[PDB]
DNA sequence: ACTTGTCGGTGGTCTGCTCTAACGTCACGGCCAACCGATCGGA
């Protein structure tokens, strides 16, 4: 399918799970991971996808399935995922209006755009 | 008593060689762990600790040891 | 021991000269065969003469799950190994090496063949160590030791102890008597939880009929799409791409059709009948 | 199976080794029942799914096949047939003994049937079959009468 | 028992493969014979094989034999559905063909009929709603019950059953109590008294 | 990474749609990416992702009645992402604080925004 | 899950949660009034058996009058 | 409607033939654990040669590990001399 | 006295079953059924009631398919279907075969009827 | 340019196999305890 679809499906699945989902169940359940030729290509691809997700900022925790289970799975802490509450609205308008005016460094402008988009997704 | 009787009937514990022996004596009961109401409320057992003095004798060397052993509730 | 070693060497040399060798003289072949047979007889004689230490060693392990004769046989296997590994040059008597091997074999076998649910030896050792530490703590403190004390005195987490204690449970028997007389058993109070309730089945059949009647209020396209997508047709659902390829339409079109059909089905006139089935 | 009115007779008889190994779907080789960790049946044990059948419905041991469309096939990796879980009360196993063993019913009975058949006292049978006395199976009388 | 048989068979295989002296092999063969005998019939020869608590194990012959065996306990007599049990009192106003059945007991016995009948009368939209109404004991259930038990005989039995007249069919009538009302003239057949 | 930006954009777009009641098409096509042509292509891909099983009632839903894009099913995606440690938040805070303009929103806007952002991070 | 159950849950929106209800319910033919609740928790240092985390006991009291079928003597 | 499948024929060492139903897109194993409990190969002229397992430790290997060739040769020579003297005087 | 009807009254239509033999449990505390013992079977045989006894043994205790079919027929209002084969008989046959006994059911022709229906 | 499959590596835990050299050498923990009739193996 598509890499973006795999990433989005993985994010949603790890968000909605209640216990640590092992990678073996991730292969069969999450769409896009079932088209790999062998178990090593899937393993490397899943490792790279985990690295990308962790570098992005999404909290991807690895831990045991449960007390009496030696399997090791992955989850995403929904409480640590973000912070819902936001402050006033008048100050945020001034912050956005001054978010970026003349900066040219790609990292700076990308970071400012990401922050503005997250603020819009959390109200204005 | 019953405990004294069973300890006396078991006091000499010697091996085949006859060089070592173990003896038990002086059964003693301490205070109760908890009252009846506490035991019934918390699902416990109304019991008291039991301590028996055990003495070890090594016949060949003649050196003897004695300690107070806890036998249970 | 010297006879055993001589017989083994003679057998090996005879085997080597049999294939890619030379025509051995008749007397040489006779002597090699005699030495091999003498070595086998000496090995058997040593085994039989030492088949009394095994019983003494196994006497102390009676009453711990395994039977006395099984312990004796495992000790006999250990004795065979000890005979195989005994070296006479060191000058020590056979009763030490034999004791070591017999004890090892008996302990390993009792670790393996004594539980209905088998536990690996590396964990049976941990369970035994935990029990010994618990006994020592009980003697020292005077009270029953809590998991905290065992955690400190066993240099393990205070959680692994719970798992270890929960792995030590032995299954009870379904044939044990419950009452005073001999008419009741534990297996008569156990409910089969995988049997058909005989009421959920008819309810499911009626639900299928009602759902078919409700879905027959739509057009052929939407009904077919829903049946293919949810797997209501025979046994299993399909995916957007597969249904689109079967119907020759893009996946976005299939998604739009499904969204419209689901919106139509949420109308009360199509869900009031099905409300009571959920 | 169905139509109890179609049952004409109920015959009983001795079962030979051929019948015993024709009933069985496999041989059990290990005294294991379930795994102490996953609580899952072992392989070639007393609860092996490859021999007796799946614990789940339409599911194999390794989980490769989990659908009704895979009916009547055998998984190429775990060897478990994909069928209903109710076959676990219809399939038998067998154990291949390394030495023949007599049936207790036909030896320790009153009257003993092996003793009547072989004209041997029950004490002689108990001595023989429990490894306490040797018995001459056959003797070459022609050779003895010549030398 | 199967585990013992398998363990001894495997040990015998190992001993035979190694080449052990005949004494050990003979002992192992005798143990295998004893294990198989204990599997088929535990106790006929020698001492019974016991588990925890010095309780002898249960073999196949023990399954097939005795009053608690397979035949007598599970083939010549079974436990059945649609059956109840209660204390009996005396109803002198009943007829010889009538009995007094408690309303709750009759409701539980006739639940499958009551569900259908109260679905038909449009008291419930489907089977699940009718089952919920029966479980909650709604006021409109009882009327339906009086329709379903009419001219539907029930068999009354009192143990021990010494002759045929220990099981008799009666026409039920709903009563407000929890005790079955029995006709005074059928006691001698049942050998029943109201104590 | 040119895929990571899209992924973050979608992960914020879904909560944005769920938090603005019946946002018209033009507002989305002007706010989250000026190119409105790719907005439809991104909505089509969002319509395909959802909960495991990927059956109706598990994928995310929408209503394209007209210009308003409303979400009826979110598949758990309701909150936005957290501002990553340093990076975006660090740059935004640095720009907000190191402003070289004489105060115009200083009294109760700039300081309040700075304090609230610092507390949120 | 069955396809019909999945379709019904999709229609009504009730998401299927991987938890099974095992609530303590009053047995058949029993009733009364709740007069006492006793709660034990491992996190509060209660001597519960191994594996058990929480325990709760409920006492239900009922006043019974004399009725047909009761035995007097 | 059922999934198409193939039937493989396996032969054990002691003249036993068995049928195993496999799927189409699956690697049919050359050797299989048959119903009798004995491993049996598949009937094919082009044999997919499986792995070869070498024998494990034996008594001679341990003896040679713990004793050199010279000592064993000397012991054998002494035993041969003893039996020669006992036999032919 | 401590013999009250509230603790004695019990009734059941369908509930939990056993594991080895698919028969209803026993006891008020388990929503079990009433035992129809051998004496009751003798009474039914003396009465001449073949059908009542047959249905009691088959479709109220052991006929696994028969129980659900009877419940469905009662709910939908059709006739009660014919009984099948009790599970206890199949359990007995397996227990006999495990004792190296060759028990086989023969049809009128003389062949063997397999008990692996399903 | 980004992705992706084959290749190769570090570190960790669960599981199974092998070895340990003073001398040591032929099991217990325990009833059974009715009371009748039938029957096979001894004397
Ligand atoms: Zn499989």
């Amino acid at each position: 399918v598509s890499k973006v679809e795999r990433l989005m499906n993985l994010v949603i699945a790890l968000l909605s799970t209640r216990t640590y989902l092992p990678a073996e169940k991730i292969r069969t359940t999450v769409a896009g991971y079932a088209d790999s030729p062998s178990d090593e290509a899937f393993s490397r691809m899943f490792e790279r996808d985990k690295n990308e997700l962790r570098d992005l900022g999404i909290p991807l925790e690895t831990g045991r399935v449960s007390k009496w289970d030696s399997t090791e799975g992955y989850r995403i802490n929904r409480d640590s995922y973000a912070l819902p509450p936001i402050g006033l609205t008048a100050d945020e308008a001034a912050a956005v209006a001054v978010a970026t005016q003349l900066w040219q460094s790609p990292e700076l402008v990308t970071a400012t755009q990401n922050a503005v988009l997250k603020l819009r997704a959390a109200g204005v | 008593g019953g405990l004294e009787e069973v300890l006396a009937e078991l006091s000499p514990i010697e091996d085949f060689s006859g060089s070592m022996s173990l003896s038990f004596s002086d059964p003693r009961f301490d205070e109760v762990k908890a009252s009846v109401d506490e035991c019934k409320d918390k699902d416990m057992t109304y019991a008291a600790p039991l301590f028996v003095t055990a003495e070890f004798i090594n016949n060949n060397t003649g050196e003897i040891k004695s300690q107070t052993v806890f036998m249970g509730d | 021991a010297k006879r055993i070693e001589a017989g083994l060497y003679a057998t090996q040399k005879l085997a080597e000269l049999a294939e890619k060798g030379e025509k051995l003289p008749v007397q040489q072949r006779r002597d090699m065969q005699w030495i091999c047979r003498d070595g086998d007889r000496a090995k058997n004689h040593l085994l039989e003469a030492n088949l009394r230490l095994v019983v003494s060693l196994a006497k102390r392990y009676t009453g711990r799950g395994m039977a006395f004769l099984d312990l004796i046989q495992e000790g006999n296997l250990g004795l065979i190994r000890a005979v195989e590994k005994f070296d006479y040059t060191k000058g020590y008597k056979f009763s030490t090496y034999a004791t070591w091997w017999i004890r090892q074999a008996i302990t390993r076998a009792m670790a393996d063949q004594a539980r209905t649910i088998r536990i690996p030896v590396h964990m049976v050792e941990v369970i035994n160590k935990l029990g010994r530490i618990q006994r020592e703590l009980l003697q020292d403190l005077g009270r029953e030791p809590t998991p905290e004390e065992l955690a400190k005195e066993m240099d393990i987490t205070p959680e692994k102890v719970l798992e270890i204690q929960q792995y030590a449970r032995e299954p009870i028997s379904l044939d044990q008597t419950i009452g005073d007389e001999g008419d009741s058993q534990l297996g008569d109070f156990i409910e089969d939880s995988e049997a058909v309730v005989a009421v959920d089945a008819v309810s499911f059949t009626l639900l299928q009929d009602q759902l078919q009647s409700v879905l027959e209020t739509l057009s052929e396209r939407e009904a077919g799409v829903v049946r293919l997508r949810f797997g209501l047709t025979d046994g299993q659902p399909r995916t957007l791409d597969e249904i689109g390829q079967v119907y020759g339409v893009t996946r976005e079109r299939i998604r739009q059709i499904e969204s419209k059909t689901m919106s139509k089905l949420r109308h009360p006139s199509r869900s009031q009948v099905l409300r009571d089935y959920l | 199976m169905l139509d109890v009115n179609f049952f004409d007779e109920l015959r009983i008889g001795l079962a030979t080794a051929d019948d015993i190994r024709n009933w069985s779907y496999g041989e059990v080789k290990k005294p294991e029942t379930i795994n102490y960790r996953t609580l899952k049946p072992e392989k070639d044990g007393l609860f092996c799914e490859k021999i007796f059948g799946p614990t789940r419905d339409w599911e194999c041991y390794c989980g490769k096949y989990k659908r009704v469309r895979f009916k009547g096939i055998i998984c190429e990796r775990c060897g478990v047939e994909v069928t209903r879980a109710k076959v676990r009360r219809e399939r038998m196993g067998h154990i291949e003994l390394a030495a023949p063993v007599t049936h207790i019913w036909y030896f320790k009975g009153v009257p003993s049937r092996l003793g009547y058949l072989l004209d041997l006292a029950p004490k002689d049978l108990e001595k023989i079959i429990y490894f306490a006395a040797y018995v001459i199976t056959s003797v070459d009388d022609e050779m003895r009468h010549n030398e | 028992l199967y585990r013992r048989v398998i363990n001894r068979n495997n040990r015998l295989k190992r001993l035979i493969d190694l080449g052990a002296p005949e004494i050990i092999v003979n002992n192992e063969k005798r143990m295998l014979q004893e294990s198989v005998d204990a599997l088929f019939d535990n106790g006929r020869r020698g001492r019974p094989v016991t588990g925890p608590g010095n309780r002898p194990l249960k073999s196949l012959s023990d399954l097939l034999k005795g009053k608690q065996g397979r035949f007598r306990q599970n083939l010549l007599g079974k436990r059945v559905d649609y059956s109840g049990r209660s204390v009996i009192v005396v109803g002198p106003q009943l007829k010889l063909h009538q009995c007094g059945l408690p309303k709750l007991m009759a409701l539980e016995l006739f639940k499958p009929f009551v569900m259908k009948r109260l679905v038909d009368l449009n008291h419930a939209q489907n089977i699940k709603s009718a089952k919920r109404m029966v479980e909650r004991q709604r006021p409109q259930v009882w009327d339906v019950l009086e329709e379903v038990i009419a001219e539907h005989p029930v068999l009354l039995n009192r143990a021990p059953t010494l002759h045929r007249l220990g099981i008799q069919a009666f026409e039920p009538q709903l009563v407000e109590g929890k005790a079955i009302q029995l006709h005074p003239l059928v006691c001698e057949a049942f050998n029943a008294d109201f104590d | 990474s040119q895929v990571s930006t899209r992924l973050v954009r979608l992960l914020n777009m879904v909560p944005y749609f769920q938090a603005n009641p019946k946002v018209t098409r033009a507002e989305a096509a002007a706010a989250l990416g000026v190119t409105g042509k790719q907005l439809d292509a991104d909505l089509d891909q969002l319509w395909m992702c959802g909960l495991p099983g990927y059956s109706p009632g598990d994928l995310i839903d929408f209503d394209f009645v007209g210009d308003t894009i409303e979400v009826t099913f979110s598949a758990g995606v309701d909150h936005p992402l957290r501002l990553t440690s340093t990076e975006a938040t660090g740059i935004l805070v640095a720009l907000r604080a190191l402003v070289d303009v004489p105060g115009m929103v200083d009294p109760e806007a700039a300081r309040s925004a700075i304090a609230k952002i610092e507390s949120a991070v | 899950l069955t396809p019909e159950e999945r379709l019904l849950r999709a229609i009504f929106g009730e998401k299927a949660r991987e938890v099974r209800d095992t609530s303590l319910k009053v047995p058949h033919g029993e009733s009364g009034k709740v007069i006492g609740i006793r709660v034990f928790s491992r996190e509060d240092d209660d001597e519960l058996p191994a594996g058990v985390n929480e325990l709760v006991r409920v006492y239900v009291a009922q006043k019974r009058k004399i009725s047909d079928g009761d035995k007097l003597a | 409607d059922l999934a198409p499948r193939q039937v493989a024929r396996y032969r054990t060492d002691n003249g036993e033939e068995f049928d195993v139903p496999f799927a189409d897109d699956a690697e049919i194993p050359g050797t299989w654990l048959c119903r009798n409990g004995l491993e049996g190969t598949l009937i094919e002229g082009d044999v997919p040669e499986p792995k070869k397992v070498k024998p494990p430790r034996t008594h001679w290997d341990m003896l040679l590990e713990r004793r050199s060739v010279e000592e064993l040769e000397e012991l054998l020579k002494e035993r041969l001399d003893l039996i020669k003297a006992k036999r032919r005087g | 006295l401590h013999h009250l009807v509230d603790d004695k009254i019990h009734a059941r239509s369908t509930g939990p079953y056993s594991m080895i033999t698919q028969q209803p449990l026993g006891g008020k505390a388990q929503f079990g059924g009433q035992r129809f013992g051998e004496m009751e079977c003798w009474a039914m045989q003396a009465y001449g009631a073949a059908y009542t006894l047959q249905e009691l043994l088959t479709i109220k205790s052991d006929d696994t398919v028969g129980r659900v079919k009877v419940y469905e027929a009662i709910v939908k209002g059709e006739n009660i279907p014919e009984p099948g084969i009790p599970e206890s008989f199949k359990v007995l046959l397996k227990e006999l075969q495990s004792l190296c006994l060759n028990v086989e059911v023969l049809s009128s022709d003389g062949a063997a009827i397999e008990m692996r229906d399903g």
